[PDB]
DNA sequence: TTGT
DNA sequence: ACAACTGCGATTAC
RNA sequence: GUAAUCGCA
């Protein structure tokens, strides 16, 4: 009813699966329970599963989110307690516990953080008939049939009939001594199954008969049988068939199975994970309550239901679920578009998956299954490659758990035009042609030929016999490639790359929208959740930065806005006012802008000047030349956000105390320390300052200190009580401090078309490149990845754009605009920028010898170059890598407890990893002096170490370490505790004489 | 009620002492008044 | 070209000082706009 | 309709329905709008009549007609094209309003306040 | 010449608020505490009260 | 898993 | 029974 | 201090 007419809500998936789930799956598996009766008496417990009724939450999620609590469900289900003495059940409804609730977006609050549930791809049960060639003689054909647990009923063929079954380790296993246990008389078996003559020629038990519904189906389908969809159990019948057609297979007449198609495979959604997470908290509460009985019976009481069941059960499972399952992950929110694409991706990986080592290069390839269905240029790059993927834009999962996509009918008909979400193995038998109609050769116009796809293969017919249609743009790609204008102009692989860096933007201090683009930004920025959306229509009577007040049918809504956040990943968020005082708004239409979006469109970057040509090899390699104006006009400043805290745990022997008067620190810090001992909100701060003082007393000095790269103002500070966990619990302090990042020297910035660079020179508008304009070029770039990286699309988008910052134009383009004409894009592109030439009379903007090249003048020496360049205006971002974060350096700080050697990390001031593969270059170049100074006294050595400060602070030579270093020594000690001896035993030339060296 | 503190320099300045007397932040100025320049150079035809 | 754009010297606001202000990141009851965007809107201040 | 509101405010009535509010007494302005689903200018017109049913709740009445449904009905009211707004005044002794093809928003403002 | 697909489909207003109740966007987004509690499927703290006060009457 |  | 790139950095969970 | 997960080149 929805999605067919229009692009599909992105986190529409999560919508349904959460509500499928509380919809069907809590009363499916409360209907399971079974009736606690452990006794003689046999006192039964009941829990009446009509009265199910889940209860509205009591905190809101923004208390949720700061108090670092949890978002959940209260469920209630009237229960009744039969006593064996009382001879009557009382009835009273009880607490079993809290299920989480999932947002509108679809990330769920657990312990005060966002989690999203990826889906996994498990392959579906049923028979799979699979093949493999021996190596003398026929080819051995098998049958697999899967169960939901995971049962594996394989049945093999020899050269002979030989209709042996491989569920035991031995060679093999009578197919007629199976079937005879499974009921058949040997008479009926052999007057039901097909071709007798071979079978008669020839002369644990509960999970692999768990077939599912979709099991059931699936057997039925390939397997032509009758069996009605409830019984869900593997019938004997069904193992006679698939023997049959396994015998069937020798002689031709069959078709293998491929299991790498989508029609053989499910998907599992949050609602299957929470059914399954629902389902053991549920048998740890029939334990429980097991439990609780056994006890009041040894002390003699009958109690009420409500002292049976604890609320711990649920709490503890769901908790636990969220923290330690494969997935359950913490939502990405460096930018808006990271929080719509987390909850598209689709994993092999996974309990019950296939593992990175264990999936076979088959599984990561492309099948022509997926089109349509699952994006194609989307993966994770990494050892991972292949399995991990993301879900087509009008996709949709199915009732039998098969991901389904919108295929138009062009099929004459009474309605004449349907749009059906056809399933992965429906779509294979019809003739699905991408091609427009646009073509007449002197004949009707269905006599004109046109590629189609049928069978999984590419085929050239006529119009008449093609049934379906693939008229959407957007079907076969998914969020993050269909935001690359211009995607037929660039190569496959750099879209894998551009998707990737299009995550890593930043939220600027200021958002501008896109001049190219490729339409999509508006349902991104729709459904990412980061904007402001009224829920009711009415008029807005007051607008404030804090709250905007929305009065409608008599009724006021208050909407509170976000001022200067913090992300998970250290990036700012914030929302500014679109909507003035006094106009209407409906139910839906945008009331603020958050971050990274301007006007309702994802916003994540600028647009800027910018030139293709080399400068004085500041381009080198890649790298950008940047001018000044991006600086002090604050074109690329961001806002990041990092947290501090230190809980004030209460140990046994004595509580900490905050103080703000600690001894033994300088004057020069604790100057921005309150009279409680936490740091003063607007305080300006920098590297080895206290941020909470603490006295620690167990007396010491446990503060909060500023790590290197932290300078930024104290933004806010929170006094968190912690509460609920049965005890009295340790206070939190959190600190937050601001940092204005300014673009430097090192700081990424990529461009929507895969182009990524590393800025390397600051110059001067006055040394730049100026046009015959007479304007500075903003970035200069290198013209040489063209040809190596093959992207086309960016010069198409550097002159769109160039184009309408003249007439003042935005274009929003879908792509492959070539299925109307050849060379669409450059029509267009030529013909915008003509236009602006004519209308703002700059000749230079087209020049009819070289169109979208221009000549451009030096700023340094004043003379033009010699051969045209490219200018243009691109949408260049700056990415999440930074310069700041990246820079570390240590000289002698900490080390490791046991090992001995420097720590690890920068966070933690570490030093470099002097590897296997650098130790062999060390000993091919000679050096060896260097290797053992790094072996020994700048890793291990401990008395070398120490000896190495005192010798460079006075000025004398390093000696030469004798001694082994703390590693060397470990062995011993721990081969020795294996009872194995080490002794290095060295001879002296001179006098023969042996000397332990310990 | 706001203070403001009038400066003339060449160039840009960089906001150096975020951290300084207590109440007013420094605000980095570019002291640029020309926008953009442009010249062109034709011919007069004079012969030799 | 060299000297129009690098050599013209200007005059600009180069401090601000706020009253009762916590930090320059947070925003004052009575004001549409926050520290920040004052600091940027005098921060376009031209003067002579 | 409590929890979550209504995302359209204009409801479609039969032509019994119109018959009624005529005969009726109105103490608000009435705009009929005939419209089918396959005119494609009717999309816009129907978005402009959402605002102009947004801006004013409860000062006048808005009301849609399918000429699909009421076909007789439509050519009894002397419609030619499908995007045609009757404007109803709510004394009954004015003359109503037929406007006929897409207008400004502020056309029908000005009609609403001025000529009904 | 001109090309065949007009230019004005993609051409596009720089200051223009996107409104989402156009023809090419889907149905807002319904809430969803308040989706679930319009259908029945989760109950109000009142509604539970009163169940619990009136079982604790009739015991 | 894949092969040793 | 055994092994299947090298390192780095970030987070949360124990 | 160890895991899980993602990213990096
Ligand atoms: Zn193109």
């Amino acid at each position: 009813n929805e999605g067919i007419s229009t692009i599909p809500g992105f986190n529409q998936i999560q919508f349904e699966g959460f509500c499928r789930f509380i919809d069907q799956g809590l009363t499916e598996e409360l209907y399971k329970f079974p009736k606690i009766e452990d006794t003689d008496q046999e006192i039964e417990f009941q829990l009446f599963v009509e009265t199910y009724q889940l209860v509205e939450p009591l905190i809101k999620e923004r208390d949720a989110v700061y108090e670092s609590l949890t978002y959940s469900s209260e469920l209630y289900v009237s229960a009744g307690l039969i006593w064996k003495n009382s001879r009557d059940m009382q009835e009273q409804t009880i607490f079993i516990g809290n299920i989480p609730l999932m947002n509108s977006l679809g990330t769920s609050i657990v312990n005060g953080i966002y989690r999203i549930v990826i889906n996994q791809i498990l392959q579906s049960p049923g028979i799979y008939y699979r093949s493999e060639l021996d190596h003398n003689g026929i080819s051995v054909y098998t049958g697999t049939i899967i169960s939901d647990w995971g049962g594996r009923s394989e049945l093999e063929i020899d050269r002979k009939a030989r209709i042996w079954a491989r569920v035991s380790r031995k060679q093999k296993i009578s197919i007629l001594v199976l079937s005879s246990a499974m009921g058949l008389n040997l008479r009926e078996i052999l007057e039901n199954v097909c071709y007798p003559e071979i079978f008669l020629s020839f002369l644990f038990f509960q999970q692999r008969c768990e077939l599912g519904r979709i099991g059931r189906r699936n057997m039925n389908r390939r397997l032509n049988l009758d069996i009605p969809q409830n019984n869900t159990f593997l019938l004997p019948r069904d193992i006679l068939a698939a023997a049959d057609h396994l015998i069937g297979l020798k002689f031709g007449m069959g078709a293998l199975d491929d299991m790498n198609h989508l029609k053989n495979k499910r998907i599992r959604s949050v609602a299957d994970l929470l059914q399954d997470q629902f389902g053991l908290a549920l048998v740890r509460l029939e334990n429980v309550v097991r439990g609780t009985i056994c006890g009041a019976i040894r002390h003699k009481l009958i109690p009420t239901p409500q002292n049976l069941v604890t609320s711990t059960p649920l709490t503890t499972t769901y908790e636990s679920f969220f923290g330690l399952h494969p997935l359950s992950q913490v939502l990405d929110r460096t930018n808006p578009l990271t929080q719509i694409v987390h909850g598209r991706k689709l994993s092999y990986l996974g309990p019950g998956g296939l593992t990175g080592r264990t999936a076979s290069f088959r599984i990561r390839d492309i099948h022509p299954s997926h089109y349509g269905r699952i994006c194609p240029i989307d993966t994770s790059e990494g050892i991972n490659v292949g399995l991990i993927g993301s879900l087509a834009i009008h996709a949709r999962i199915g009732h039998w758990g098969s991901l389904e996509s919108p295929f138009y009918e062009i099929s004459e008909r009474s309605t004449g035009v349907r749009m059906l979400y056809l399933s992965p193995g429906r779509d294979e038998y019809y003739m699905v042609a991408a091609g427009n109609s646009l073509a007449l050769n002197q004949d009707i116009q269905e006599e004109q030929v046109v590629p189609a796809r049928y069978r999984q293969e590419f085929l050239t017919i006529a119009w008449e016999q093609v049934h379906l249609r693939s008229i959407f743009p957007f079907q076969y790609f998914s969020i993050g490639a269909s935001l690359i204008p211009f995607i037929e102009h660039n190569d496959a692989n750099r879209a894998l790359m551009s998707s990737n860096m299009q995550r890593q933007a930043v939220p600027l201090s200021r958002s501008e929208k896109c001049i190219v683009g490729t339409g999509l930004e508006r349902q991104a920025a729709l459904d990412s959740g980061a904007l402001a959306i009224a829920e009711r229509e009415g008029r807005v009577v007051y607008t404030n930065t804090d709250k905007i007040l929305l009065a409608g049918n008599g009724d006021i809504l208050s909407i509170p806005l976000v001022i200067y956040q913090r992300s998970n990943k250290n990036t700012c968020m914030h929302q500014k006012l679109q909507v003035p005082r006094g106009k209407c708004i409906k139910k839906g239409q945008i009331l603020a802008d958050g971050a990274a979006t301007v006007g309702g469109e994802l916003a994540l970057g600028k647009n800027v000047l910018v030139a293709y040509m080399p400068w004085e090899g500041y381009n080198s390699e890649d790298a950008v030349l940047i001018s000044e104006r991006l600086v002090y006009e604050d074109i690329y400043t961001s806002f990041h956000i990092r947290k501090y805290e230190i809980q004030t745990h209460v140990t046994s022997q004595g509580p900490e105390k905050v103080t703000n008067e600690i001894p033994h620190l300088e004057a020069h810090l604790l100057r921005n320390l309150d009279k409680n001992g936490i740091v003063m909100l607007g305080s300006w701060v920098e590297t080895g300052d206290i941020l909470v003082g603490k006295l620690t007393p167990q007396s010491k000095e446990t503060c909060l200190k500023l790590p290197i790269g932290g300078r930024g103002r104290v933004i806010d500070v929170r006094w968190i009580q912690k509460r609920g966990g049965s005890s009295y619990n340790p206070e939190t302090i959190r600190v937050y401090i601001l940092q204005k990042r300014e673009i430097k020297v090192g700081d990424k910035v990529a461009g929507r078309h895969g182009n990524k660079g590393i800025i390397s020179k600051i110059l001067p508008r006055q040394d730049m490149p100026y046009l015959q304009d007479g304007r500075s070029v903003d970035m200069v770039f290198n013209p040489l990845g063209v040809p190596s990286r093959m992207n086309v699309g960016q010069i198409f988008e550097c002159s769109l754009g160039l184009a309408g910052s003249l007439l003042d134009r935005h274009y929003r383009i879908a792509p492959f605009d070539e299925r109307y004409e050849q060379e669409a894009s450059r029509k267009l592109v030529f013909s915008e920028l003509y236009e602006a030439s004519k209308q703002t009379a700059n000749p230079w903007v087209f020049e009819p010898e070289y169109p979208g090249k221009s000549r451009i003048f030096d700023g340094r020496t004043g003379n033009p170059f010699e051969q045209p360049v490219i200018i243009g205006k691109p949408y260049i971002l700056k990415l999440i890598h930074q310069v700041d974060d990246k820079i570390h350096g240590r000289s002698s700080g900490h080390y490791a407890l046991v090992t001995q050697q420097p720590l690890r990390g920068r966070a933690k001031q570490g030093g470099q990893r002097v590897g296997e593969m650098e130790v062999w270059a060390l000993e091919g170049f000679g050096v060896a002096h260097i290797l053992q100074e790094m072996l020994t006294y700048k890793s291990d050595h401990i008395r070398a170490r120490q000896e190495v400060l005192g010798t460079t602070i006075i000025g004398g030579t390093i000696p030469n370490p004798e001694d082994a270093p703390e590693s060397f020594r470990l062995l011993v000690r721990e081969l020795r505790s294996l009872a194995l001896e080490l002794n290095h035993f060295l001879v002296s030339e001179k006098n023969f004489q042996i000397n332990r060296k310990e | 009620c706001i203070g403001l503190q009038i400066e003339r320099n060449r160039g840009y300045l960089i906001k150096t002492p975020h951290n300084f007397q207590d109440g007013s932040y420094p605000i980095d100025a570019v002291f640029m008044p020309v926008r953009n320049a442009n010249h062109s150079i034709h011919s007069y035809g004079n012969g030799n | 070209r060299r000297a129009l754009l690098g050599e013209i010297e200007g005059t600009c606001i180069t401090r601000v000082k706020s009253e009762k202000v916590p930090h320059e990141y947070s925003t004052i009851t009575g004001i549409q706009e926050s520290v920040h965007e004052i600091l940027m809107n005098l921060k376009e201040i031209i003067l002579r | 309709g409590k929890y979550v509101r209504e995302d359209y405010l204009v409801k479609k009535v039969s032509a019994k329905d119109i018959q009624e509010l005529i005969k009726g007494e109105r103490n608000v302005p009435l705009i009929i709008d005939f419209y089918a689903t396959w005119c494609g200018p009717c999309i816009l017109m129907a978005q402009e009549l959402e605002m102009l049913a947004v801006e004013y709740e409860s000062n006048a009445l808005i009301v849609k007609v399918d000429t699909d449904d009421e076909y007789e009905f439509a050519r009894d009211m002397q419609v030619r094209g499908l995007p045609t707004l009757y404007f109803i005044s709510p004394d009954p002794n004015k003359d109503a309003i037929r406007t006929e093809g897409l207008i400004p928003i502020q056309m029908m403002r000005d009609i609403i306040n001025n000529d009904l | 010449g001109d090309p065949v697909y007009p230019t004005i489909n993609y051409i596009q207003d720089p200051d223009e608020v996107i409104d989402y109740r156009g023809p090419d966007f889907h149905e807002p987004t319904p809430n969803m505490l308040a989706y679930l509690k319009e259908h029945g499927k989760i109950i109000s703290r009142e509604e539970l009260e009163k169940i619990l006060a009136k079982e604790k009457t009739e015991e």
